[PDB]
């Protein structure tokens, strides 16, 4: 399985 | 000697701040060889108040940029805040601390500047401090991933170049764009979009990757999404919508000096996002093998990603491999690979990083990126393919 | 009215030619509405063996085109020969059969012609023949899985297009080449390479599926293997090789007429293949959708592909959808379905069909794609930009 | 499955 970087993700770090 | 390297920071926010999420945690884990020891902010009241959060004991709170470039405590300073600052910024922090001489290195962000001759300049000043280390902060250049892949090439595991393929994503100059995001990041004149930074940042782990950089290039440039649409917090959309006017695509293809091997790259500027393909891949067609990298954020320089190889073990028998490193923090690990880079040289003056494995990064490379930018940028103007084999020189 | 279009056939090799094993078959399945009546080739010899060995019951055989351009019996006439005798041919039945009246028809494949100016020509001359509908082969055009990916766009299942992304393979101007092949597809002049023919064929479908045409556009062209590897009839290589002209790979950029839609594309010339990746494929990201097209040959034109679609069903509910069609002969079904496009119209002048969903293409796209391709390559060269809103013209 | 064309294919047609 491979957890890849979600811009989902990315919008909350930035 | 064996003995921190104290940190002054520019663009300290708090501590929820985007450095505080990343370099902060950077020189934790280099606690041993980096301390924070400045932290300028224009309030004093928040200098104090994110060294309450963060416990940063070390650290002594700035009110004046002059007052911060003097601290004769600091060897490195970072600044990382916005890039339209970013020329205000450095400059003076060059010309208020030529008496500090233990400042040995200035960190700072991709964009080094917000223009090219803009930063042409605080180059061509960087050069002067014979005693100075610049460092801009491609992390890009660290990735598991694109190093990996480097050295597969490198290696001959596939080969010879044939033809190298491309997609990205801007994020926010999507059909979408969210509430928080600042609206200078959107302002033309801002000297930030899609190319200029998220591109930038990939084509050069590119040219980073194969370790070519470019002879001649075209592109070109689309503002079809004039007006988006504004996102609720939870990214839910809104009624509500709003103005752009840093472009939605740029379309761009250019011959590599390096066997004069092509490239193709469509970068696109957000949402809606493909779903049919991976937002963010770099297909290279080597001559005894395939290397695919795939992320579906096209933050490379911030993204975990995947990648696929295939072709021979060394460098007839070829092999498959598939490199992805499930959690890695790259949002933060990244940079702190770049720390490390620094604590090396340093614990252990450099020019560009340019095509090599160890070191970092400097306003010579981010200059070169920079320079080559503007070729973009002058080539879709220009609408005409111009030669981009100087770029890499100067005087 | 009501019977058999007759066609007259030049380039009927044998029963073991390209058109035999393409076009005849194509006019086999409308037995009912076409009758092959006439082949010409140089040598008598040839044509009556092909008449007899394919039993071409009404065939009668011609040693001269003139001779053949004459035959008052054929109402459409095919031109299925190599294209650089493409000029000379064509012009020639054109001039001769003025007197000939039935002679309604003129099909021909892609390339048209050789070169624009050659091309150029042919159409010039097509012109005057108010009676002459004219057809360049562009099967592309045909292909289940184009035309459903162009029906899903039009009813805008995509929305609005942002952008399109392409790949390739000429397939023999790779690090390999076949013993077969013909010289000329290597040698430069021919008019014969990746780019006008490959390349040409694909990003028409796309003007085509996207159905807008271009505006301005950017091409480089690479020449990075100057010497390939000779193919032993089974595939395997050998140790023998032969330098070539014609280029190996093109890059190229463009932005499409209807929405400053942007357009990338990268197309290989041959082997290796991409292994990562599909070697055919088109990526257009739409606005509520997505649609994508693959094949692992790059001859799209003949080949059997698949799509993968997703987005709103009619056109905020996205939907997928993969349209693949299980053993489809797009060899054969493709060309077919150009020739009912003729007996529809003629059991039932044109310009061209451009846009069109129905109809086929005509020399005047012939020409346009042609017009279009001298830009691509005065591009490269020139080292500039060019606007090709013009061609349409 | 996906019957697709292969170039292997092609070039024997072809």
């Amino acid at each position: 399985l491979f957890n890849t970087t979600t811009m989902d993700d990315v919008y909350n770090y930035i | 000697s064996s003995r921190p390297i104290r940190v002054g920071f520019v663009g300290l926010t708090s501590g929820k701040s985007w450095v505080a999420k990343t370099h902060f945690l950077a020189i934790q884990q280099l606690s041993s060889q980096f301390q924070i020891v400045a932290l300028y902010n224009p309030t004093l009241k928040s200098s104090l108040q994110t060294i309450e959060q963060l416990q940063l004991k070390h650290a002594t709170g700035f009110d004046s940029l002059e007052s911060f470039a003097q601290y004769k405590d600091i060897d490195m300073i970072v600044v990382s805040v916005k890039v339209p600052e970013h020329y205000e910024v450095v400059k003076n922090i060059l010309e208020h601390s030529s008496q500090n001489l233990n400042l040995r290195y200035l960190y700072v962000e991709w964009a080094l500047a917000a223009s090219v001759q803009q930063a042409e300049e605080l180059y061509s000043i960087s050069q002067q401090r014979a005693n100075l280390q610049t460092i801009i902060c491609l992390q890009g250049r660290k990735s598991p991933y694109i190093v990996r892949a480097k050295e597969l090439i490198s290696e001959g595991c596939i080969g010879d170049i044939n033809s190298i393929e491309i997609s990205g994503n801007g994020g926010w100059y999507g059909y979408e764009r969210p509430m928080r995001s600042p609206e200078y990041l959107y302002d033309i004149e801002s000297g930030v979009n899609l190319i200029s930074n998220s591109f930038g940042h990939t084509i050069d782990v590119l040219q980073y990757i194969t370790g070519s950089y470019f002879q001649k290039i075209n592109a070109m440039i689309s503002n079809n999404i004039p007006t988006q649409f504004l996102l609720d917090e939870n990214g839910k959309r809104t009624k509500e919508t709003i103005s752009k006017t840093c472009p939605d695509h740029l379309l761009f293809q250019g011959i590599l000096e390096n066997g004069k091997v092509p490239v193709s790259c469509s970068f696109k500027g957000g949402t809606p996002v493909k779903k049919l393909t991976k937002n963010l891949v770099i297909d290279i067609h080597g001559t005894k093998g395939d290397l695919k990298i795939e992320g579906d954020a096209g933050f490379v320089e911030i993204s975990n990603l995947v990648l696929y190889f295939y072709g021979i073990k060394n460098g007839e028998e070829q092999t498959m491999e598939v490199f992805h490193l499930r959690n890695y923090n790259s949002v933060v690990g990244n940079i702190l690979r770049i720390y490390e880079s620094i604590a090396d040289y340093h614990f252990l003056k450099f020019d560009k990083q340019g095509f090599r494995f160890e070191g970092f990064p400097t306003f010579k490379d981010a200059i070169i990126l920079h320079r080559l930018i503007d070729a973009v940028f002058r080539s879709d103007k220009e609408e005409k393919t111009l030669d981009v084999s100087k770029i890499m020189i100067l005087e």
